[PDB]
RNA sequence: CGCAAGACGGACCAGAGCGAAAGCAUUUGCCAAGAAUGUUUUCAUUAAUCAAGAACGAAAGUCGGAGGUUCGAAGACGAUCAGAUACCGUCGUAGUUCCGACCAUAAACGAUGCCGACCGGCGAUGCGGCGGCGUUAUUCCCAUGACCCGCCGGGCAGCUUCCGGGAAACCAAAGUCUUUGGGUUCCGGGGGGAGUAUGGUUGCAAAGCUGAAACUUAAAGGAAUUGACGGAAGGGCACCACC
């Protein structure tokens, strides 16, 4: 008879000061009592969000994860936790007389955040062919997907997880993988399709608290 | 409003976004709705509880029935804007969507209710668990 | 009859010939 | 909030439709933006050359 | 146990060598009964797993 | 007798084609055997767009298609309608119908 | 939200590629192997096809050890039926997967032996190589990648043709055949009985290879034509159809 939703409350999550809209949604949840407190009830949850209403004025076909570490008693704050492309977009990128290209690796950053990569990349017809299909030799295949390895892994190991999302957004790190990748085989729609986290190192407060705020 | 402690602290301009998963198979409807995570769910109402003759389960009338009633909860609570996840049987099941898609679909519009994106979360596989059909098929 | 099952029919009849001589 | 009622020209009909010639597709436009016209699925005759009433301007229109 | 006399087990004796009773014992059987398959989930062949 | 020079299949310099199952009956087909349909529709049932649209809290936003690939056996597929026998002259003919566009 | 397991690698994926066939599709590395191309390199007839003999051989099946997610013979049940030992539904053993050892059968098909020569045309495609306006990548130029126009060789094919052939369907091979002979294997002789019996041999078995006769029958078959029919599609028509 009770109606459960007058226990529940309601919290408001916020993804990382970085990001220009701070407010993501509202969730709810049952009031703390017993061995339960809404702490541990809203940390290990996640909220898929477009990326869209996380930027301004950039694509919505890119979505990010979004798992929630703390609550500041209203607040209950988030960090980047796994991008992906819309479905939609995914299937409307595959088509025939082209071929596809998938690569991965599993690199860590400097700061003990380890990621798992997924990159797309298909390749493009020129203005004037008039050959029906646009196909890579096999060996070609190869030294694209390791170059698109090899820069994958070199930009992620220079750099931290603070500077990998906001290079990030933009997808600008799939840009320069054609602006080299070109004079090989000419591709055009490269994107990183999937990251996926694995480990999160030692639960440091100060890193978290800090790229939340100044 | 006042409702009153049930829905967050809200102003005028802006609005609360929930996640309805429409779950539009064959044989049955599902129109469950949850919050932004996906796991706090408000309302769940499915076809067959409105519909009483076990064959018009994922039939369009049973359709946007289930759907107003979930629509309809909403505004009880106070969830004023919904993302929608299609999905439909998937696996190595069909992947086309059944005939009570569109109808929900219909009933949460009509009945005023803001509409985010739109994406479909059918189970695709990398070509795994060989379906149940046998080599020659539904010989029906 | 279809011929696979003529085959299939006259493989289980050689079979019990085989039974019966090596009674005998 | 609901849009006023509206005035709608006939030009040349486009045929039966519905399966059975219940209704016709009429192509009306609004006389006041003379320009901007749509194509609108009626039945009944129509006497191409008509006006006919309009509650909602852009409600659908298919292709034969 | 079967081809046993019925001093020496439960199982021992009669005109045909048969067991006479479920082969399956309960855990808590005493010693000295408790022969056979012992607090037996199932028995038979055994076949899925 | 021979119905078509390739024998219903588009199989030429290989051995074997793997085995893929029928979307409506799930009877496994060799690959190039089965009827190929790519349905680009949209999961909005454009008769029913507008309020959808009217209803969305953004203006400009674009609606999303629905792309599934999709294979027949030859058994359902004439059933289905999707493909029809023709005659002789006409069956030796591969371009696929018009779009038709106008 | 995670977790664990075992299968399977979709969409890219094509009348495209590779392999003697069976067959082969996630990334990366290692191991050996192969065609084609290029060669003013090497040997100099070393070659073609091949009884006996040998290697490999889908799936199912057998034996031993792991694993058993999904499907699913057998089996159970619910339906359907007049009946329903089936089609359909829910379970579900063997099996399906891996390792090792057997079997050697498929509509194992292109229902088309291999090597060689000749006999029309056309547009493509994959690989290699040889050229050419130009576009492009970056660069500071050249190669080199991607594209365009050709070409040479080897492949998978396709369109067309009164080459010719064929009973025709059709085939640029199934042509160069009464104007009958390039070389060389296998193999058929009306339909059944019958791939049966028996003998031999292989196999754990299932079964494989070799393989008749008695007797019975006037036809059985192949390609095309017409009609009839269809619980096959498509246009048309009708207030004894509808709106
Ligand atoms: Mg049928
Ligand atoms: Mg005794
Ligand atoms: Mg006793
Ligand atoms: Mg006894
Ligand atoms: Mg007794
Ligand atoms: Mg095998
Ligand atoms: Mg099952
Ligand atoms: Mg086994
Ligand atoms: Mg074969
Ligand atoms: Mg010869
Ligand atoms: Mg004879
Ligand atoms: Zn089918």
């Amino acid at each position: 008879v009770v109606d459960p939703f007058s226990k529940k409350d309601w919290y408001d999550v916020k993804a990382p000061a970085m990001f220009n809209i701070r407010n993501i949604g509202k969730t709810l949840v049952t009031r703390t009592q017993g061995t339960k407190i809404a702490s541990d009830g809203l940390k290990g949850r996640v909220f898929e969000v477009s990326l869209a209403d996380l930027q301004n004025d950039e694509v919505a076909f890119r979505k990010f994860k979004l798992i929630t570490e703390d609550v500041q008693g209203k607040n209950c704050l988030t960090n980047f936790h796994g991008m992906d492309l819309t479905r939609d977009k995914m299937c409307s990128m595959v088509k025939k007389w082209q071929t596809m290209i998938e690569a991965h690796v599993d690199v860590k950053t400097t700061d003990g955040y380890l990621l798992r990569l997924f990159c797309v990349g298909f390749t493009k017809k020129r203005n004037n062919q008039i050959r029906k299909t646009s196909y890579a030799q096999h060996q070609q295949v190869r030294q694209i997907r390791k170059k698109m390895m090899e820069i994958m892994t070199r930009e992620v190991q220079t750099n931290d997880l603070k500077e990998v999302v906001n290079k990030l957004i933009p997808d600008s790190i799939g840009k320069d993988i054609e602006k080299a990748c070109q004079s090989i085989y000419p591709l055009h729609d490269v994107f990183v399709r999937k990251v996926k986290m694995l480990k999160k190192p030692k639960f440091e407060l100060g890193k978290l608290m800090e790229l939340h705020g100044e | 409003e006042q409702v009153i402690s049930l829905g967050p602290q809200v102003a005028e301009g802006e609005n609360v976004f929930g996640v309805c998963h429409i779950f539009a198979s064959f044989n049955d409807t599902f129109v469950h709705v949850t919050d932004l995570s996906g796991k706090e769910t408000i309302c769940r109402v499915t076809g067959g509880m409105k519909v009483k003759a076990d064959r018009d389960e994922s039939s369009p009338y049973a359709a946007m029935l289930a759907a107003q009633d979930v629509a309809q909860r909403c505004k009880e609570l106070g969830i004023t804007a919904l993302h929608i996840k299609l999905r439909a049987t998937g696996g190595n099941r069909t992947k086309t969507p059944g005939p009570g898609a569109q109808s929900a679909l219909r009933a949460l519009a009509r009945s005023g209710m803001k509409i985010g994106r739109i994406e479909d979360v059918t189970p695709i596989p990398s070509d795994s668990t060989r379906r149940k059909g046998g080599r020659r098929g539904r010989r029906l | 009859m279809r011929a696979k099952w003529r085959k299939k029919r006259m493989r289980r009849l050689k079979r019990k010939r085989r039974k019966m001589r090596q009674r005998s | 909030r609901v849009q006023p009622i509206k005035l709608a020209r006939v030009t040349k009909v486009l045929g039966r439709t519905g399966s059975q010639g219940q209704c016709t597709q009429v192509r009306v436009e609004f006389m006041d933006d003379t320009s901007r016209s749509i194509i609108r699925n009626v039945k009944g005759p129509v006497r191409e050359g008509d006006v006919l009433t309009l509650l909602e301007s852009e409600r659908e229109a298919r292709r034969l | 146990g079967v081809a046993m006399n019925p001093v020496e087990h439960p199982f021992g004796g009669g005109n045909h060598q048969h067991i006479g009773k479920p082969s399956t014992i309960r855990r808590d059987a005493p010693a000295g009964r408790k022969v056979g398959l012992i607090a037996a989930r199932r028995t038979g062949r055994l076949r899925g797993t | 007798t021979k119905k078509r020079r390739n024998n219903g299949r588009a199989k030429k310099g290989r051995g074997h084609v793997q085995p893929i199952r029928c979307t409506n009956c799930a009877r496994c087909v060799p690959k190039d055997k089965a009827i190929k349909k790519f349905v680009i529709r949209n999961i909005v049932e454009a008769a029913a767009v507008r309020d959808i649209s009217e209803a969305s809290v953004f203006d400009a936003y674009v609606l999303p298609k629905l792309y599934v690939k999709l294979h027949y056996c030859v058994s359902c597929a004439i059933h289905s309608k999707v493909v029809r026998n023709r005659s002789r002259e006409a069956r030796k003919d591969r371009t696929p119908p018009p779009r038709f566009r106008p």
